[PDB]
């Protein structure tokens, strides 16, 4: 993506202060929650009964920290993301059959979790950093879809 | 919001369909799957070649289903009412390839019917299928 | 189709904004504008720039109009009668444009409510955000 | 746009045959009918009350050949479509305030048109090329917003 180099600073710095096992829990459990349809692909997690169960199910928030932890990577990247995520967009068509509006559902749940954690550090300038990565991977790793 | 006027539109444009309709359907999915590759995630197990009977059985399935819709235009909330459950409980087909399809199924319209296709026919059905989409994703969340 | 729960928890929610409903109406459209550019198309009018009297008034106007609605949240249709008919007749904002202040409005309210908003209410609110928008857009055609 | 060659014969064959002036009435009249919302940009064009009134408007039907004639024009570029469509894309933010939903909504309505039109030439194939394409278009023209 094209971010002003204000913009890689300000996304670079806030991303310094991420838990992302942490975060990468939360966003997912936060998925299957507001977003049950996405649920779909976790039937072999086991109880996803309840926010609770959902949130504190030990399958998704592994999951969740291996999402986020090859997002994370991909920030290094900012500058070659299509390339950075190629063989994962092929993986998620032909194997995985995940449809890539989901990615698209993971971006808002995520910018949602980090203003809910840095409450008045995640400002109107660094949300529109944040929405351009977002959207930046979510494109990424539709790719490659035919 | 569906006025007499859309009813009535819907109404005849469904009526010449007649017949038709699980061939329109099966068209509609062809047209979606080739203008929309992503909505073939949702279809991994079926075989998606031109002339694929799996998709004209799928295709019968939904003209039938819309048949349905139609004759129930004024009820279709508990007349869908099965396939709402469904879609949001088992299926769970992301609400925004509702609109592919819808168009997919416009163009196929659109594609058989020169003469009752008009300017305001056209939006009777657009806003029919909306209101189809809408009751079949109403019990997601 | 908002639950019991759902209409709880709003009611929760809305409640702790209180008094700083339109200083978070004015925020979160100051959030729209910088992350989606092209809602600005509708505001050519306005000094859009920060702290600027006519976002606050406007910011101010949003926040009352979704009081009303967490009021009055078994009617809702009743309620926003007059926005409804304002934005199909004379505003004619395209629909999508409601995703979009939706998603900063919860930005916001997660900015700002980090003990009330858990999951479950964060489902709740962007259910209720849903149907306000729904509502709104009810007359289009 | 990336098209195959038999997507892009099958766009280019089609043209050919199209009455520029007679398909862009058409189009937009069918925009202004079927997505009422978006004749607020043309309160100067007279009656646009009944679906009637829209399809017989003189100045909808000369706006619609304006239109089609710089689709067309794009055509003719399909490796450069944000470059042919620059200048038009600023003139469409910062002059004329129209939200880029529009574009998208046009190139579905043109579709409709096509298939009206040309019936079962129109095949399955051939709309998806036309789907790229309009896609394509689209987001030339909303390339330049800010
Ligand atoms: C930022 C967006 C995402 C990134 C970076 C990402 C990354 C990954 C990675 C690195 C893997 C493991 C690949 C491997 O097994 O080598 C994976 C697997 C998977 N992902 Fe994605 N993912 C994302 C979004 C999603 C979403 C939104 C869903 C569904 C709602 C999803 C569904 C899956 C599934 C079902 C698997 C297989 C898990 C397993 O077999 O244990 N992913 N993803
Ligand atoms: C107008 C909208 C739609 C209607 C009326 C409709 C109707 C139906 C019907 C009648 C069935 C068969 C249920 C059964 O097996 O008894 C079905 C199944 C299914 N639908 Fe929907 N559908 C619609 C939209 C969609 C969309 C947009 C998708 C995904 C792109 C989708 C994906 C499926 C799938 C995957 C199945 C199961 C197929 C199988 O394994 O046989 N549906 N639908
Ligand atoms: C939750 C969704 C929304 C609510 C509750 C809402 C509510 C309102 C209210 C209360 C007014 C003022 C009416 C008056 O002054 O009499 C208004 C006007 C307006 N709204 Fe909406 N609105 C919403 C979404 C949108 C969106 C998404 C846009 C465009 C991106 C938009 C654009 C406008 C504009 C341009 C005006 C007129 C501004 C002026 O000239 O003062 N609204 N809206
Ligand atoms: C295929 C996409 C489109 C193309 C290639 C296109 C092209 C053009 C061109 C060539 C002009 C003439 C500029 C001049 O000489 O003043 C124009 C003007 C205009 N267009 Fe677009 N247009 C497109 C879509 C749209 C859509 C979807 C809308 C709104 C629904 C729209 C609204 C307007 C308006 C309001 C004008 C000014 C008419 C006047 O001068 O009153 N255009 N466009």
């Amino acid at each position: 993506v094209h971010l002003t180099p204000e913009e890689k600073s300000a996304v670079t710095a806030l991303w310094g202060k991420v838990n992302v096992d942490e975060v990468g829990g939360e966003a997912l459990g936060r998925l299957l929650v507001v977003y049950p349809w996405t649920q779909r692909f976790f039937e072999s997690f086991g109880d996803l009964s309840t926010p609770d169960a959902v949130m504190g199910n030990p399958k998704v928030k592994a999951h969740g920290k291996k999402v986020l932890g090859a997002f994370s990577d991909g920030l290094a990247h900012l500058d070659n993301l299509k390339g950075t995520f190629a063989t994962l967009s092929e993986l998620h068509c032909d194997k995985l059959h995940v449809d890539p509006e989901n990615f698209r559902l993971l971006g808002n749940v995520l910018v949602c979790v980090l203003a809910h954690h840095f409450g008045k550090e995640f400002t109107p300038p660094v949300q529109a950093a944040y929405q351009k990565v977002v959207a930046g991977v979510a494109n990424a790793l539709a790719h490659k879809y035919h | 919001m569906l006025s007499p006027a859309d009813k009535t539109n819907v109404k005849a444009a469904w009526g010449k369909v007649g017949a038709h309709a699980g061939e329109y359907g099966a068209e509609a999915l062809e047209r979606m799957f080739l203008s929309f590759p992503t909505t073939k995630t949702y279809f991994p197990h079926f075989d998606l070649s031109h002339g694929s009977a799996q998709v004209k059985g799928h295709g019968k399935k939904v003209a039938d289903a819309l048949t349905n819709a139609v004759a129930h235009v004024d009820d279709m909330p508990n007349a869908l009412s099965a396939l709402s459950d469904l879609h949001a409980h088992k299926l769970r087909v992301d609400p925004v390839n509702f609109k592919l399809l819808s168009h997919c199924l416009l163009v196929t319209l659109a594609a058989h019917l020169p003469a009752e296709f008009t300017p305001a026919v056209h939006a009777s059905l657009d806003k029919f299928l909306a209101s189809v989409s809408t009751v079949l994703t109403s019990k997601y969340r």
